[PDB]
């Protein structure tokens, strides 16, 4: 139970400094970082319900890695929504060993492990793409 | 040991997985076959060595993934409690499906006694979600064959 609760705990900071490094990002990114709290939030489900309510799908995993295949084409914090992405980043590899604690402890979460890995993956991507494309 | 035990259940399944691929008549299906028996390879590299060699990559696990995706699209709605067998080519991937799942136990057992990456066992989970669509996509054809006569 406690590894599910810090699990939770974590991926509710995660979500909550997202939806605060969302109103410094345009309407795209924007709506990519809502479609990844939606995500979360299934996430959450899953994790408190120890599997019982289903979670997150394989679809999210694959519209996460066309992201970032479409962003890797292009110091922590070289702007401030910059800098609010790299937050959230950390955040969001705490959520994965904080799931991977609990994939270890209960066998629930495997795609929410792979599903977080690259929600690392692509907020370190977004991050460098505020950084080249306010600098250009 | 257990990762002596891992390697031996890793090499089944690869026996298994090749008898399917055998038995298999799709292009698609036997390339992900044959991609997942070298990706088998390189997981028993990591779990013999301890992650020093070659790893098992998170790219392995989004191709997975993403044939899954392409598979599930395919299908349509999965129906609950599928009986194994109804052609030579599903039974046999139902098979190499039932060794995958021996293997992720084993390797379940074996990470609470030494250090193995979760990539290894997100890699199999993986694997058995992928060996379940295919039999399932090969029992789809079938149908869909039979159903043209």
């Amino acid at each position: 139970d406690d590894p599910i609760i810090e699990a939770n705990g974590t991926l509710d900071e995660l979500t909550s400094f997202i939806g605060e490094a969302k109103h410094y990002v345009d309407e795209e990114m924007k709506g990519i970082l809502e479609e990844i709290q939606n995500d979360i939030y299934k996430i959450m489900g899953e994790i408190g319900s120890k599997g019982k309510i289903e979670g997150i799908s394989e679809e999210r995993i694959k519209w996460l890695a066309g992201l970032i295949e479409r962003y890797s084409e292009m110091l922590p914090g070289g702007t401030l929504e910059s800098a609010k992405l790299d937050v959230c980043r950390t955040i969001a590899r705490r959520a994965e060993r904080k799931v991977a604690t609990v994939l270890r402890e209960f066998g629930i979460g495997t795609l929410a492990a792979i599903y977080l890995a690259l929600l690392s993956r692509l907020l370190f991507l977004l991050a460098r793409v505020i950084e080249i494309e306010k600098n250009k | 040991s257990p990762v002596v035990e891992v390697q031996g259940t890793i090499d089944e399944l690869n026996s298994f997985i090749g008898y399917a691929l055998v038995l298999s008549r799709w292009d698609d299906i036997r390339n992900d076959l044959f991609r997942i028996q070298n990706d088998l390879f390189v997981l028993g590299e990591d779990v013999s060595t301890g992650g020093k060699g070659r790893t098992v990559t998170m790219d392995m696990i989004i191709y997975l993934i993403k044939r899954s995706v392409e598979m599930k699209a395919e299908i349509g709605k999965i129906e609950l409690f599928v009986v194994p067998g109804g052609s030579v080519e599903s039974a046999s991937l139902h098979m190499a499906r039932a060794v995958s799942r021996r293997l992720e136990r084993r390797i379940k057992a074996a990470s609470e006694l030494t250090e193995i990456n979760a990539n290894v066992l997100l890699y199999a989970n993986m694997l058995s979600n992928i060996l379940f669509m295919h039999a399932l996509i090969s029992n789809k054809r079938k149908e869909e064959l039979d159903k043209k006569l």
